[PDB]
């Protein structure tokens, strides 16, 4: 009876599992593109002419 | 804005109590779905 008590906790133990990582935020796309920065862009190509 | 910023503090507040128990609930949902000698039930 004891193993078997110590069975049942070993498989509520392997069932919940919740392991030391959680996903707090899911991926979402930034809707502006990161690249190309057109201000940047034309700044330099003004001051390299 | 105050009404913004009371209702975040009070989102944070539920949110970190209920976190501090997941471990346990998601035990008690699988002894929940686990339950079916007689000693062990």
């Amino acid at each position: 009876l004891q193993l078997l008590n110590r069975q049942q906790e070993l498989n509520i133990a392997k069932s919940s599992a919740i392991g030391n990582v959680r996903i707090i935020d899911n991926a979402v796309t930034d809707p502006n593109p990161v690249r190309p920065k057109k201000t940047i862009i034309i700044v330099i190509g003004v001051v390299l002419g | 804005i105050s009404h913004i910023l009371d209702s975040i503090s009070q989102n944070y507040l539920a949110q970190n109590i209920a976190r501090q128990a997941a471990q346990d609930a998601k035990s008690l949902e699988f002894l929940n779905q686990q339950l079916p000698g007689r000693a062990v039930y």
